[PDB]
């Protein structure tokens, strides 16, 4: 019946995984299976107090414990299997002509986006169609619609990465939070936190959430606010206590604190859809501004981009804004961040397709095109990595499965838009097969591609940024 | 808070030298140490990096591919490995610590080490000559009488001078000692004195060779043909 | 591709002026511009740090500023313990290379003098080794920016001798300076007339110390 949806999604999970993966054929440094793989030979040979310290310029450990124990934990299951793979400095850079240690990790990743992202997003679905009474067949298709996101899809399965886990506990967050589990949802969102520390993009949000529903909006409830704080320590302790007891005492906190958390080196070096790769190109910040200037500006930026969402929040916090308060500040980090790369778009696309489960058209015209957009501005990234079948291959079936070859926002101003948005992507497909370079602008159509996401983004970013203010009057909840 | 070098000399063209840098007063694996050295007789240049939060290190094109530069981060040392040793690397050595911060805002060299001496060269340690700078016949008569002596021919600097058994320092002039063609050094010591007492005061130049135990005095007097 | 042009090398200045020391750097990309100060034989003092941010336990005469690329270093009362070598120094980020400037020796002003000159022939016990060496002595000189020219035979005497000089006196502040042209027993033996000419700004016109080879 409804069962056949979550089989599918997982065999094509399993078929995109049979291409390429980010670094296949690099000797130096391979990509980022070997960055995995390196962390799951380092963290099962060398005690708790070398994790952070072992070997800083060879794929080096760059996020907080929790990640690290789920390598040590793949790695003794993999090491059961074949211990060969994951040898301390003997088995760097294993490739078998057998494909063994290419299905293994493929699978791990399968297993561990089953178990942190799939229930989430389908008891989301499956609470807001009963608290709105859609019809089975409403609720399947919009999980069916979540389920099938491209970008995700193949920047985890393809690229492999371990981002499905990070957005997971963070859409448990959400679902505690509409249960109103305040106590549980700060609990799972210091979980999400400590995995990968991209997932402090929404931390602006639920602060003001948690602490007008405690002392603010329905009263002045202390007792609520001890237990939320008591949650957030206890967890914050339980998951730093290894590194300090069983580490090496506060060294450990502040080699971790700082790896977790580097220093910026460059400046506008990488080609983002950003506000900088797109005004860097007529500005010319590094001859005007210095570093502390610009790493000062981009911080005032993002404040101020989030600031207006926030206070809305804090000041009139409810369950029908949380999906447009969490877009209108994680857009508004990637958007004016010093430092963001052509990932870091999946933050700002979990609380938008999320939106998949919206009742309007307007709203789910407006998410299927930044859905189109968001993978189009990472062709630049999975055309170097091969993974140009399974690009083409999920941008069709993704769109052919929704109903967007059988459709945009109504308007005259929203349809011209968005049939210009998607003729300027055809046109760069086609003047990056075919054409060559001018040859005295090496990358002119990689920055075509940073410039016409940028615009994109930053009016859907407006869009939401209206969403919040138009609606939130006293709105349904059912809309 | 207090730095010590330790480990530098005479090292033939093309040895290796390993220089250490024990901290004291503060922790080195989040200091950002550098290496710098000075010439002698010329400026400040910089030579190597390491960061420690992530170990970039860094190198002056001078000394690429014949330098590595780490840190022991449990016991708080900086250590810096030259390989190849050119001859034009004779200087002294300071490890500064300079202590970054976040947003890209440094406080600057705050810590310096009080230097080692790295000599880079091939000379058998030899002892010092003594020819006596005497004083003109012609020196102007109730004027001036400028004479002294002239050390050549020594090596590792430096080295001790005095008149008059160190008694008669009123108006001595010792010059940096050169480092002359042949790979040794050499210098000069001279002293001023009235043309009155010329014929009848009697100074004889003391000079002291620690580094190949050595010691001579040469009596400078009149020259008269 | 990291450099910073100080300007300049040498200026003089009396117990009380204002000083002002320029650096300049080829791009401005980072303002962490750091400024030391250097006695003779001892290691740096960081003075200022961020361009413009005292350092604890500095005088508070010193005060960094930038403009653009055009850091400035400026001490508002020089007084006796402030001469010394001036660095500039620009770094970009943690994991780039550093750039110090060449050095700004700043030192005690006086009255333009004229030094002496005098010249010594080879020492005896000398000539039985095999080479000789003719000195030439300045004494007591100020400014340093001095000229010697060697002379033996009428020719132009170029690549065979070496001069060196002392740091600025502690008591009337007047340099010496101190140059030898060696020959071997052969070219020594091949001529008569050794001279040495000193042009000094407080020698209207240059002065030539001379003998003959006996
Ligand atoms: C370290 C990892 C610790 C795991 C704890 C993270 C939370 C997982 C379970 C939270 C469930 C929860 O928050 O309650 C409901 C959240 O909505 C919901 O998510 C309802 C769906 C509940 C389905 C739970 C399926 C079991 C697997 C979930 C955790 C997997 C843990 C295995 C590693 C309300
Ligand atoms: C950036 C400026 C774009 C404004 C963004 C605000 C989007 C919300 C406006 C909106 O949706 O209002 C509805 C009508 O839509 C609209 O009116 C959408 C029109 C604005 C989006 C079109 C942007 C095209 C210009 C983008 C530059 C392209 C380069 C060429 C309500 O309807 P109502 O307006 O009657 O109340
Ligand atoms: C994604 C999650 C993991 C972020 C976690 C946020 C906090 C747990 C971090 C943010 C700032 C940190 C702190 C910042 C620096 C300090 C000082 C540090 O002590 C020292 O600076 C000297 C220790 C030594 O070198 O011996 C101990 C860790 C601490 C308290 C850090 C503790 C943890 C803190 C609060
Ligand atoms: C009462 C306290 C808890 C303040 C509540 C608001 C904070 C939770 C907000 C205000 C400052 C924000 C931060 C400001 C900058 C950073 C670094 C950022 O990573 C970056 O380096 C990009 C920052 C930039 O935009 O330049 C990650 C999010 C974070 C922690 C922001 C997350 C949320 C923060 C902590
Ligand atoms: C409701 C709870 C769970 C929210 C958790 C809030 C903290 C985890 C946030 C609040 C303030 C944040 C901080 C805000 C200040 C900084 C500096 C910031 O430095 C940079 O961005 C690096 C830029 C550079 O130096 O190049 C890094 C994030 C950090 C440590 C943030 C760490 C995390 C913090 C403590």
């Amino acid at each position: 019946p409804e069962y056949i949806i979550f089989v599918c999604a997982v065999i094509l999970r399993c078929t995109i995984g049979l291409g390429p993966y980010s670094g296949k054929g690099s000797p130096p440094l391979y990509g980022d299976f070997e960055a995995q793989r390196h962390w799951m030979e380092i963290t099962q040979h060398l005690p708790l107090s070398k994790w952070y310290w072992y070997d800083l310029q060879y794929w080096g450990l760059d996020y907080p414990p929790l990640t690290a124990f789920h390598s040590y934990l793949l790695g003794l299951i993999g090491s059961f299997f074949n211990p060969s793979w994951f040898a301390l400095e003997k088995s760097r850079g294993f490739e078998s002509p057998d494909n063994g240690l290419k299905t293994y990790m493929r699978s791990t990743v399968i297993i561990s986006d089953i178990l942190f992202y799939f229930p989430a997003v389908i008891y989301f679905t499956k609470w807001l169609g009963r608290y709105r009474n859609q019809s089975p067949i409403g609720q399947s298709i919009a999980a069916s619609a979540i389920l099938f996101q491209p970008s995700l899809m193949l920047i985890d399965h393809g690229h492999f990465q371990y981002n499905s886990v990070m957005l997971g506990l963070t859409a448990y967050a959400i679902n505690n939070l509409l249960d109103e589990y305040y106590a549980m949802a700060a609990v799972c969102f210091v979980l999400s936190i400590c995995f990968k520390q991209m997932a402090l993009y929404y931390a602006p949000i639920f602060f003001a959430y948690l602490l007008s529903r405690s002392l603010l909006f329905p009263k002045f409830n202390i007792a609520r606010l001890t237990v939320i704080a008591f949650a957030t320590l206890a967890t914050f302790a339980i998951i730093f206590a290894p590194l300090y007891f069983l580490g090496g005492g506060l060294k450990n906190i502040h080699q971790c604190i700082h790896r977790i958390f580097p220093f910026a080196r460059g400046i506008f070096e990488d080609k983002v859809a950003n506000f900088w790769c797109v005004t860097n190109v007529f500005v010319k910040y590094k001859e005007r501004f210095t570093i502390q200037q610009l790493q000062l500006y981009s911080l005032i930026a993002t404040v101020i981009g989030f600031l207006p969402a926030m206070i809305m929040t804090l000041l009139h916090p409810k369950k029908h804004l949380l999906p447009y308060v969490l877009i209108a500040c994680s857009m508004s980090f990637f958007l004016f961040s010093f430092q963001v790369h052509e990932k870091t778009i999946l933050i700002p696309l979990l609380p938008i397709t999320l939106l998949y489960s919206s009742t309007d058209w307007n709203v789910l015209s407006l998410v299927s095109w930044i859905n189109n957009v968001a993978l189009f501005t990472l062709w630049p990234l999975l055309k170097k990595d091969g993974l140009h079948l399974q690009y083409a291959v999920s941008f069709l079936l993704s769109n052919w499965l929704i109903g967007n070859f059988s459709l945009l926002p109504y308007n005259v101003v929203w349809k011209s838009f968005i049939i210009g948005t998607y003729i300027a992507m055809g046109f760069y497909h086609f003047l990056d097969q075919f054409v060559a370079p001018p040859s005295k602008y090496p990358d002119l159509w990689v920055l075509l591609n940073c410039a016409v996401g940028f615009i994109c983004f930053s009016i859907f970013w407006l869009w939401s940024y209206y969403k919040i203010f138009t609606s939130g009057s006293k709105s349904m909840k059912d809309l | 808070v207090q730095l010590v070098e330790s480990g530098g000399g005479l090292v033939q063209p093309g040895g290796s030298l390993r220089l250490s840098c024990a901290a004291s007063g503060f922790n080195v694996y989040s200091s950002s140490i550098h290496w710098v050295r000075q010439a002698p007789g010329k400026g400040l240049e910089w030579v190597a990096s390491i960061s420690s939060y992530s170990g970039y290190t860094s190198y002056a094109d001078s000394v690429k591919g014949r330098f590595t530069i780490s840190a022991d981060t449990s016991k708080n040392t900086a250590y810096l490995q030259m390989n190849s040793l050119r001859a034009e690397d004779t200087a002294v050595y300071y490890c500064a610590r300079e202590y970054w911060s976040w947003y890209s805002y440094s406080y600057g060299i705050d810590y310096w080490g009080q230097g080692t001496l790295v000599t880079v060269s091939s000379a058998s340690t030899k002892g010092p000559s003594v020819f006596p700078l005497a004083p003109s016949s012609k020196s102007t008569s109730g004027g001036t009488a400028a004479l002294g002596c002239l050390v050549k021919d020594y090596f590792p600097e430096p080295v001790t001078v005095s008149w008059n058994s160190g008694a008669l320092t009123s108006g001595v002039h010792t010059f940096p000692a050169v480092l002359q063609s042949s790979g040794l050094y050499s210098l000069s010591s001279v002293v001023t004195v009235p043309s009155s007492s010329l014929g009848t005061q009697t100074y004889i130049c003391n000079v002291n060779h620690k580094p190949s135990n050595t010691k001579v005095d040469k009596k400078v007097e009149p020259k008269s043909c | 591709d990291i450099q910073m042009t100080q300007s300049p090398s040498s200026l003089s200045a009396s117990v009380g002026d204002r000083v002002t020391i320029t650096c300049r750097a080829s791009q401005s990309v980072s303002s962490a511009v750091a400024w030391y100060q250097q006695k003779p034989g001892k290691a740096p003092k960081l003075l200022i740090y961020s361009a413009s941010s005292l350092y604890s336990g500095v005088p508070s005469r010193f005060s960094g500023s930038r403009s653009g690329t055009d850091f400035t270093l400026t001490i508002s009362s020089l007084q006796p313990e402030d001469f010394a070598t001036y660095y500039c120094q620009q770094s970009y980020w943690v994991g780039y290379p550093i750039t110090f400037g060449q050095g700004t020796k700043v030192e005690i002003k006086r009255t333009v003098a004229a030094p002496s000159v005098f010249i010594f022939p080879p020492s005896d016990s000398q000539l039985k080794s095999g080479t000789a060496s003719v000195v030439c002595l300045l004494n007591n000189f100020y400014p340093r920016e001095a000229k010697v020219q060697w002379k033996v035979d009428n020719a132009l005497q170029s690549g065979n001798s070496q001069e060196s000089v002392t740091e600025q006196d502690s008591k009337d502040s007047t340099y010496s300076l101190s140059s030898t042209l060696t020959l071997s027993k052969a070219d020594y033996e091949k001529h008569k007339v050794y001279a040495c000419e000193v042009t000094h700004q407080g020698l209207s016109s240059p002065v030539t110390k001379s003998f003959n080879r006996g």
